[PDB]
């Protein structure tokens, strides 16, 4: 057998054989400098308090 | 051939600051 099969999308075919898209977001949290931050602002910085 | 791995092949298994510790 060919490992691959086709997935038959009709409009009519029922809800479980209809096409549905996925998408992961796959992150790993705080060991190292980060890129990926929120909308959060910024302040200045204050030191011996 | 064949060699003698003394002491090599220690690598920082975190990438999270440490000192004077033996961890």
């Amino acid at each position: 057998y060919f490992p691959l099969q086709s997935y038959g999308f009709q409009p009519t075919n029922g809800v479980g054989y209809q096409p549905y898209r996925v998408v992961v977001l796959s992150f790993e949290l705080l060991h190292a400098p980060a890129t990926v931050c929120g909308p959060k602002k910024s302040t200045n910085l204050v030191k011996n308090k | 051939a064949y060699t003698n791995s003394f002491t090599r092949g220690v690598y920082y298994p975190d990438k999270v600051f440490r000192s004077s510790v033996l961890h």
